[PDB]
RNA sequence: UAAAUUAUGGUCAAUUGUUAGUAUUCAUAUUAAUUUUUUUAAAUGUUUUAUCAUUUUAUAAAGGUUUAUUUUUGAAAGAUUUUUUGUAUAAAAUUUUAGGAAUAGUUAAUAAUAAUUUAUAAUUUUGAUUAGAUUGUUUUGUUAAUGCUAUUAGAUGGGUGUGGAAAAAUAAAAAAAAUAAUUAAUAUAUAUCAAUAAUAAAUUAAAUUAAUCUAUUAGUCAGAAAUGGAUGCCAGCCGUUGCGGUAAUUUCUAUGCUUUUAAAUAU
């Protein structure tokens, strides 16, 4: 037992706290304001400095909306024609919304400081936002136009012609003809509003 | 390099170099401010050579001190169970 | 797989060769005829080494260097290398 | 087994392999494991009074 | 024993991107930095005078290319692609291109000669 | 267990170095770099074994 | 020679390159006909514009290709002068129907690229009517006074001091961009005023007038001149 | 659900804050430089930095050892990284939880682009694909008429087996024209003619 | 990409994503021998050379590897490998160096087992303490002659036998009865 | 690793897929999911799965954990030799690491890492930082030596004791020097004429029988040098009235008398009745030793001849600042140190005036 | 002080010199090269390798389009972006402790990451190197300097130590009643 | 010598040949390679200086080494003046050949000793020394896997001994003491040993800048696929049992026909 060496001091450290320290503080080496969000930073750069701070994301936010707004005032009423061989299409809308809305939901871009801006960037009109859309569809619906690639009838021989957008016409795949309302796209549009 | 001009004080010699370096007074002045120039560079340069010195060095003693708080606390720990073990034993 | 019926292609997957002769053999029975087999001669580290090969291939007019292939077995007993093309 | 090491039958590789085989290793009572042969009989006609410095 | 190839060719569709395709935010470094082209001096005043006096190494024969350049601005329009489609061979016209930009920077081609 | 995992290259299957820094000291392969005869074949010796299974100390 | 094999270089905006043997084999099996659901001039009531860009004399000189034989999808590359800008450039008709591939230089048309017509900025015709006659003059300028103040148009202009053609950004020559967007450099109105070749000179002047006042020249002058309540932060300094 | 768990849809996150700059004191003569065409990400590395390990701590604001990234945007600003560059950074991650919704698989039929799903060039068109067994397609944008919660995730797992697979071989070595079971594919015919097609 | 197929490959100039850079080494090449002796005469004595020759050291199969978990290591805390050693001493002829017999280890990983393998080194004792048959502890220091790195530390055992029978004047141990073995037949009669 | 045709180290660590051009797959425009997923990733072997390094793949449990509480208890032992280079290595770090450019905290810095490279900072080495940073004057990283080495719980001995409080006179901290006291010198005697000497040294030093050898653990045999083995030796000169003074020194500089009183008089009467205690030779490591050397080769005063270089031979230019002429304090008589502690007491007095 | 000096990679004052900062890539086509951020020493062997000191990280100069992040109508984010990976504390404890060099590009890199300021080679040659003289420059002195221990504390603050000890923390580690 | 639960946790081990009584890892399979194909290299003049000099510029020629290769700061980094410190040359382990015998400027003590100091010396069968082959201890291929099977290249003695360190006699792709230059990555047609190219190998077209290329083979008994015509133990086929005897679905030729489409074939 009491053979072969001392015991070494430093065995004590166990059992008397007395002697644990840590002689520095946390970010003491000049890393204290490391995080945005603490006290202590809001105590040391105070409020001014930090809205100059986060002004970036503010206008962020600010960015998205305006571009959602303009495509809505653009293609709102969802089947004129507003260049040359370019016409409306509700579609362009929706996945520009597509595009934010994972900005903000999505696991792989997680960028959630996007929606912290809300109470403040976020239009008065643009609060609706489904509700626009619905009325969308309801302009979607008119009968001049293919009721699937929204493409004028008499002007138009296939789905997605002249639309740098379209869906309906991939790589080396094929023209498709237009398709005609009746029952089937009509309860196609009615379940889209649902 | 050392850029010589062809204005430099020319030496005739078949048993050498054509061209020593010696200046035109015009020229040692125009190095003189050249050289200004970039000294304004090399100050902040090194300024910030320093700085860095200081930070290193000050993060090494904070994570440094920390490491030796939670590393004794592990030793002790270790020394308390062996001479337990000991006492078993 | 038999390893030791390469020995002259050492390690290496074809050969060239100079031609000297051509004689002909008969085939271990029950195959009976002639066989072609030619005579021919390479060197590697400055030895001249005689390699014995079957002639499979077509002659036309009178050339030197063929390149030798390797193997599979054949009627003829203990002629282990064959022809592919002649230059 | 790659098929240019030792002799150009495999069993060859195996015999040389024993050799190295750990459990097999040379030692106070395992000796000469390579020519035990050439050792053989090579001291009958030897005769060597043993070492007597005590009575 | 693999005297047979591949036992199938792997090959991938191509399938454009529309997020791959969508408008690239351009600028163009003229804009952030402006280009210009300084002025021939007395000591430099055309752009023969100018391969003469860059024309220092054995091997970097500057003056000898005075034909493929018309003028002045052609000399300091030129690029390094370009000055190759002109069949100037190489290390001189690395020695023309260093000589125009250092003559861009305050820095004059006055250096001397060490043929000799 | 598979042939990924025999490819050292990855940082992944590696014993990491700072361990050699654990035991030797912290800085002390930048003197040995300085070495006159260095990478040719040899480089001085670099020790990196789990902790755990460190012959001196376990 | 050797070099020769290497491939080009594919920028962000191109597709499918088909420089290997496996990439051209399956569509050198297409052949085409024009057999009049295909003819380009049958479907001028939406393709119209796209008709009347397409440079009729030279595409007949150098292709051999008639005007009756291009395909409204067709994929031959010919030649078209912009009936905007007024440049020429080789593309296919398939491409600026099945999406727009327009003439290189109205892609940047607007500013911004991204946003296209977000732009609430004035046109040149009001911000700086004085741009509009210093435009080289092909019969368009009717066209590139429309285009915004802030436009990233690259847009040639004749030298007032040389009478000679360069080509700048309209937004280079007026000096306003949008909020935003990246500040361009500081002096870059002035810069933009000349040639890449007459521009040294005037610019150096105010230069040797401050080496002339107070014989000293520090490019710090304006930023000093800047000088003559800003919250600031507590520091640990202490 | 939604009312029960209210955190788990995130609403707050790591606000995109700009950082200040160092002092250039050349003045204007380089105030030119950092300003230029494109942005600039730098993302830090180090031995106590970049582990997959330890990815939530290393990305966390309260903690002070955080790896950090910077972005110089063309102007000559520099601001932290958002989150999705942060996440860059690190091997791609898998998030698909099978628990309630079907999550949207891998190398399914609608899924798998031609050339891997059969060895032939198949056109896309939008109607009528008989190989696919589907009458016609109304292409609506992915995720935008669903609900979101039903958008799980994606599962790549595991070996798409008509493709390409493990320990490849011929089934049956005579004859000699089995390969293995990756293979299958229409016969080439004897030598390609080609039919003008407007029509 | 080492784990992209034959066909598969595109560019060989990078990895797109991560793994491995690898360089593939062709493992198989058909490497032959040369043949250039007689059967009958091969210039060497002892041992002769008829076939490729398997040339790694550590990179030899079947791979034996330094273990340095045995008995020495277990006892000892070593600051470099080989600074502590255990053996016995085998032989005094040289003064104030002691001949020490010692084993270390090694492992065969194909066959996962150890064997011992044994070492002799001189150490220098001051003072001749040591008689041959002495258990001895042994240490790593200064260059002292061409060939001597280790000092006896401590002796753990004496011999204490071998140092009565060295007072009576007779040798410590008795010499051996044989050599080395021989390939002749020695006949010595009487 | 670096620069070669093949080289890994700059795919050992994550980046976000790279297309700039075609690749070979048509990168630029080419949607490259599946491509990644079976092509680009690497996986287990050829055709298995692709291979997930992802931040999912690894378990939760990582993040549970608290800072370097993966180390272990590392026993490095080496030569003997090997100590006396490295603590003198240490030695001359923490004195000055760069000519000009030693920052004081640099002392602190080389203490710190003599710790994390698991040697025992001895006493030399405490000493030496504390009068380094102190001569700096920089007082709270000296204080900050002394906390790290009451963590390490090395004992302090006597001339440790000295060092630290001067450190506490010159910070003029009472409260300090009281905890110091109370810990430490307590026991603390004087010199009596029956008391003997210096004392010997005492210590065995430490051994092992075959016994001791062969059947204990690991570590019980594992010698670092450790101080708290010595301290009883190192303190065996009896330096007792040097912390008494500086003791008096304290109580006095934080304004407080009739403790200053207490250890005045003390340190007053015990100088008067008891022998004069046999002062300790020069420590061969704090104020090394004059090496013979030839002072032939030399610059020869007036070697540059525009004015008088001093020299290593003699010195030709006067002194710069005057010196007491007095042996150092511990060489004293008793009664001479009775006048030496009133005169520090004056010091302190003045030192406190101008604080 | 070769015989025969190896005459195509001359360096200054010998091997291995000084640690250096260099940005370095085996050559290929343009379409894939990357660099290497190494602190190295000044004579390199056959092999980079041989004498490195640290890997301060990759470097890829293609601009890149930003798919990582969700495609934003904000108009500076979509300029393309240029990917690099610096080992900033290796960075300072080189260039801050060992006194490093460097090399011009790895500057600029530098530069644009904020750890340093823009290089001396790259120049607008919009403007002119500035000109000099003494007696103006001194009256702008004279006209501006702070005073003598306001710039000593800040030289002390920057290059000395900056973490202090205010007056509260030290009435918070100084021992209470019982050894008080 | 008792079970266990606050329940799938600590993140994937998974094997594909049509054979020929039977015993034995052995022909024809896949993956990797060589057969196999000009998309990554490159040209000469290193450079200052105080002048016949002096400062800066240190590991790719060959030979064949297996108890083998090991080292400093006095150079530069490098911060203020002059003295200023100590740490280094040493070892340990891993070492090939089917049939196996002795090796030698030689060990240890003395010491700035000894071509004749002293001694009962050193290496070896626990495989030495010569000799053969061979560039040593993070690199590959195959595999579900203890294995098997690769890994280049780079230190070749001394003789006015310079230099911090011999690494010092073409063969860079390392900015080399004033910011030469960075609008740069392009280098024409040479080499060495590397560096895997039939890159949608076949129908809707290239959000270009249109630049390099005009691109094919096998089988045809067994086992996807045959008819004529010759030939007649011949000529020839042959991965393999074997085929060829006037009717050869196994040879040669013509035609068709067969294939799961980076080729057959040899190693
Ligand atoms: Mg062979
Ligand atoms: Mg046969
Ligand atoms: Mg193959
Ligand atoms: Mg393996
Ligand atoms: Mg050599
Ligand atoms: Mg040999
Ligand atoms: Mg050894
Ligand atoms: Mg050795
Ligand atoms: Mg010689
Ligand atoms: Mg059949
Ligand atoms: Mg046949
Ligand atoms: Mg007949
Ligand atoms: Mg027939
Ligand atoms: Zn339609
Ligand atoms: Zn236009
Ligand atoms: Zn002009």
């Amino acid at each position: 037992l009491y053979k072969g060496i001392p015991r070494p001091a430093i065995t004590n450290l166990h059992y008397e706290p007395a002697w644990r320290y840590t002689l520095y503080q946390a970010g003491a080496h000049g890393a204290q304001l490391s995080n945005p969000r603490s006290p202590f930073t809001a105590k040391v750069l105070g409020d001014e400095l930090m809205q100059v701070r986060d002004i970036k994301s503010v206008e962020h936010c600010k960015a998205w909306f305006d571009r959602l707004q303009y495509l809505i005032n653009l293609h709102y009423e969802a089947v004129g024609d507003i260049g040359e061989f370019k016409s409306r299409h509700t579609r362009h809308v929706h996945e520009f919304f597509v595009a934010f809305h994972d900005a903000l939901s999505s696991l792989d871009f997680r960028d959630t400081y996007l929606f912290d801006q809300f109470k403040a960037v976020r239009p008065p009109e643009l609060s609706d936002l489904f509700g626009i859309f619905l009325e969308m569809e309801a302009n979607y619906v008119h009968e001049d136009y293919c009721p699937r690639c929204s493409l004028p009838y008499s002007t138009t021989r296939y789905c997605g012609e002249g639309d740098v957008d379209t869906p309906f016409r991939k790589h080396r795949g094929r023209w498709a003809p237009h398709q005609k309302w009746g029952r089937e796209w009509y309860d196609v549009v009615a379940r889209r509003a649902e | 390099r050392q850029i010589r001009p062809y204005y430099n004080l020319p030496s005739k010699s078949e048993h050498g170099r054509k061209m020593t370096g010696f200046l035109t007074p015009y020229r040692h002045w125009m190095w003189k401010q050249n050289e200004l120039w970039r000294n304004v560079h090399e100050a902040q340069f090194e300024h910030l050579r320093r700085v860095y010195k200081r930070q290193w060095l000050e993060s090494f003693r904070v994570n440094a001190d920390e490491y030796i708080y939670k590393y004794n606390i592990t030793k002790a720990a270790q020394l308390a169970q062996w001479e337990c073990e000991m006492k078993e034993q | 797989l038999f390893f030791l019926r390469m020995w002259f292609l050492y390690g290496c997957c074809l050969r060239f060769v100079l031609f000297v002769l051509c004689y002909y053999m008969s085939p271990r029975l029950p195959s009976s005829g002639n066989r072609r087999v030619l005579y021919a001669v390479f060197y590697l580290y400055n030895f001249v080494w005689m390699l014995r090969c079957f002639f499979c291939c077509f002659i036309g007019l009178v050339m030197s260097l063929f390149i030798i292939e390797g193997g599979g077995f054949v009627d003829l007993p203990g002629v282990k290398y064959y022809t592919r093309i002649v230059s | 087994i790659a098929h240019w090491y030792c002799g150009h039958k495999f069993r060859h590789r195996f015999m040389r392999d024993k050799r190295f085989h750990p459990s097999l290793q040379a030692s106070h009572d395992a000796r000469n494991r390579f020519s035990k042969r050439r050792h053989f009989k090579t001291n009958r006609w030897n005769y060597q009074q043993a070492y007597r410095d005590m009575p | 024993d693999q005297t047979y190839g591949p036992h199938k060719s792997y090959k991938y569709t191509y399938m454009p991107d529309p997020r791959k395709l969508a408008p690239i935010e351009t600028t163009q470094r003229s804009e952030i930095v402006p280009q210009s082209i300084r002025p021939p001096t007395s000591y430099v005043p055309n752009h023969e005078t100018f391969l003469e006096r860059a024309d220092i190494h054995r091997l970097r024969p500057t003056s000898d290319f005075k034909a493929s350049f018309k003028d002045w601005n052609d000399l300091f329009t030129c690029d390094k692609r370009q000055l190759r489609v002109r069949g100037i061979p190489r290390m001189t016209r690395d020695a023309i291109r260093t000589a125009v930009q250092a003559f861009q920077n305050g820095n004059p081609p006055e250096r001397f000669d060490t043929k000799e | 267990s598979f042939k990924y995992a025999t490819k050292l290259q990855h940082d992944e299957m590696r014993q990491p170095y700072y361990i050699h820094e654990k035991r030797y000291g912290i800085f002390s392969n930048e003197r040995n770099i300085a070495k006159a005869r260095r990478g040719l074949p040899f480089i001085t010796p670099l020790y990196t074994k789990h902790m755990n299974l460190w012959d001196t100390d376990t | 020679s050797r070099w020769s094999s290497v491939w080009p270089n594919m920028r962000y905006g191109s597709m499918f390159l088909s420089y290997s043997v496996g990439r051209k084999l399956p569509m050198k099996g297409v052949n085409w006909v024009t057999r009049d659901s295909n003819r380009l001039l049958n479907f001028s009531n939406r393709y119209s514009a796209v008709i009347s860009d397409i440079d009729v004399k030279r595409t007949e000189e150098e292709l051999n290709v008639a005007l009756s034989d291009i395909r409204w999808n067709d994929h031959r590359r010919i030649y078209w002068k912009c009936s905007f800008c007024g440049s020429s450039y080789r593309k296919n008709v398939s491409v600026r129907t099945k999406y727009h591939a327009g003439c290189n230089f109205c892609k940047k048309k607007y500013p911004s690229e991204v946003r296209g017509e977000q732009h609430g900025s004035p046109p040149v015709s009001q911000a700086a009517p004085e741009l509009t006659e210093q435009l080289v003059d092909n019969g368009k300028r009717d066209n590139l006074a429309t285009l915004a103040v802030t436009s990233k148009f690259y847009a040639e202009w004749t030298c007032r001091g040389c009478g000679g053609s360069y080509r700048s950004t309209i937004r280079s020559r007026t000096g306003q961009v949008e909020a935003g967007q990246c500040t361009l450099h500081p002096d870059i109105v002035a810069w933009s005023a000349y040639c890449p070749s007459c521009s040294w000179r005037p610019n150096m002047v105010p230069i040797a007038e401050e080496v002339s006042r107070s014989g000293q020249f520090l490019g710090l002058e304006r930023s000093m001149e800047e000088l003559g309540p800003i919250p600031r932060r507590k520091r640990l300094a202490c | 659900y939604r009312r029960m768990f209210p955190e788990m849809i995130g609403r707050t996150g790591e606000p995109v804050q700009q950082y200040g700059q160092m002092p250039i004191w050349a003045g204007p003569h380089r105030q030119h430089a950092n300003k230029s065409e494109h942005n600039w990400m730098f993302a830090e590395i180090g031995v106590n930095v970049g582990h997959e390990a330890l990815k939530k701590l290393e990305l966390d604001p309260t903690n002070e050892k955080r790896r950090r990234f910077v972005i110089r945007q063309p102007d000559g600003t520099l601001r932290s990284a958002k989150m999705s560059e942060m996440r860059a950074w690190y091997w791609k991650e898998e998030w698909a939880d099978f628990r309630f919704w079907a999550p949207q698989m891998e190398w399914g039929i609608e899924n798998t682009p031609s050339q891997e799903q059969y060895q032939e060039h198949v056109p896309d068109t939008t109607d009528a694909d008989f190989r696919k067994q589907r009458r016609i397609q109304s292409r609506p944008v992915k995720w935008f008429y669903e609900s979101h919660y039903t958008r799980t995730g994606s599962f790549a797992g595991f070996q798409p087996l008509r493709f390409m697979q493990r320990r490849t071989e011929r089934e049956v070595r005579w004859p000699d024209v089995i390969n293995a079971a990756v293979q299958i594919q229409k016969r080439k015919p004897a030598a390609y003619i080609f039919k003008a097609i407007p029509e | 990409p080492w784990w992209n197929f034959q066909t598969e490959h595109r560019q060989r100039c990078v990895l797109m994503y991560g793994g491995a850079r690898t360089k593939n080494t062709h493992n198989a090449n058909h490497r032959v021998f040369i043949k250039k002796y007689k059967r009958n005469a091969f210039p060497n004595r002892t041992r002769h050379h008829w076939a490729v020759s398997m040339t790694g050291v550590l990179s030899q199969r079947p791979r034996r590897m330094p273990w340095p978990y045995d008995l020495t290591s277990l006892i000892f805390n070593q600051p470099r490998q080989g600074s502590d050693k255990i053996g016995y001493v085998v032989g005094t002829s040289m003064l104030k160096t002691a001949v020490v017999a010692t084993n270390h280890m090694v492992y065969y990983p194909k066959f996962n087992q150890r064997v011992s393998r044994t070492k002799r080194f001189f150490a220098h004792d001051e003072d001749l303490a040591c008689v041959e048959g002495d258990l001895v502890h042994i240490k790593q220091c200064r260059k002292i002659s061409k060939y001597k790195h280790y000092y006896v530390f401590s002796i753990l055992e004496p011999n204490v036998e071998g140092r009565e029978r060295l007072k009576l004047g007779l040798k410590a141990v008795p010499p051996p009865l044989f050599g080395y073995p021989v390939s002749r037949r020695i006949v010595k009669l009487n | 690793k670096v620069d070669s045709f093949h080289a890994n180290t700059q795919y050992q660590h994550a980046w976000p897929l790279l297309s700039h051009d075609d690749l070979g797959n048509s990168d630029q425009s080419n949607n490259t999911k599946n491509i990644m997923y079976s092509m680009y990733m690497p996986k287990r072997n050829k055709g298995t799965a692709p291979w997930f390094r992802g931040a999912d793949t690894y378990s939760v449990k990582y993040c549970e954990q608290g800072r370097y509480e993966y180390q272990r208890y590392l026993m490095i032992n080496r030569f003997p030799s090997e100590y006396k280079k490295h603590f003198l290595s240490f030695l001359s770090n923490i004195r000055m690491s760069s000519g000009s450019a030693t920052i004081p905290q640099e002392a602190l810095h080389w203490l710190l890492r003599m710790i994390v490279d698991n040697f025992n900072p001895q006493h030399v080495h405490y000493i030496a930082a504390m009068k380094t940073l102190q001569s700096a004057g920089e007082l709270d990283m000296a204080r900050d030596v002394w906390k790290i080495m009451e963590r390490q719980q090395t004992w302090p001995c006597t001339a440790t004791i000295c060092a630290y409080l001067d450190v506490c006179v010159e910070a003029g901290e009472k409260t300090w020097a009281m905890e110091a006291w109370n810990r430490y010198c307590t026991e603390l005697k004087f010199l009596e004429p029956g008391e003997v000497d210096p004392k010997p040294i005492s210590r065995v030093p430490f051994s092992l029988t075959r016994e001791e050898l062969l059947y204990l653990p690991k570590w019980k045999k594992h010698f670092d040098h450790d101080p708290n083995l010595d301290v009883m030796d190192l303190n065996r000169f009896n330096r007792t009235r040097e912390v008494y003074l500086r003791m008096a020194q304290v109580m006095l500089a934080g304004g407080e008398r009739n403790a200053f009183q207490h250890f005045f008089t003390k340190l007053e009467e015990a100088m008067l009745n008891k022998p004069t205690p046999v002062p300790e030779p020069p420590n061969p490591h704090l104020v090394r030793r004059p090496r013979w050397a030839p002072y032939e080769h030399c610059k020869s005063v007036h070697h540059s001849p525009w004015r008088l270089q001093n020299n290593g031979r003699a010195l030709a230019l006067g002194p710069p600042v005057t010196i007491e002429d007095e042996m150092q304090s511990r060489f004293f008589s008793n009664d001479q140190f009775l006048v030496h502690s009133v005169k520090e007491v004056l010091r302190i007095v003045l030192q406190e005036h101008k604080r | 002080a070769r015989a025969v000096i190896k005459r195509r990679s001359p360096q200054l004052w010998g091997a291995p010199g000084a640690p250096i900062i260099r940005m370095r890539g085996h050559h290929v086509v343009w379409k894939f090269q990357s660099y290497d951020l190494v602190v190295e020493h000044t004579h390199k062997r056959r092999n980079s390798d041989i004498r490195l000191l640290h890997y301060l990280g990759k470097h890829c100069p293609h601009p890149q389009k930003s798919l990582w992040s969700p495609d934003t109508p904000v108009a500076q984010d979509r300029h393309l972006f240029m990917l690099t990976t610096v080992d900033i504390d290796a960075f300072k404890y080189w260039f801050g402790v060992k006194r490093c060099r460097l090399s011009m590009k790895p500057w600029a890199l530098l530069a644009k990451a904020g750890l340093l300021p823009p290089s001396l080679t790259q120049n607008s040659k919009i403007m002119p190197k500035p000109l000099f003289d003494k007696e103006s420059l001194m009256r702008y002195y004279l006209a501006n300097r702070k005073d003598e221990d306001v710039m000593a504390r800040e030289k002390y603050l920057n290059y000395e130590n900056s973490m202090v000890k205010t007056e509260e923390e030290r009435a918070a580690e100084r021992p209470v009643a019982p050894y008080l």
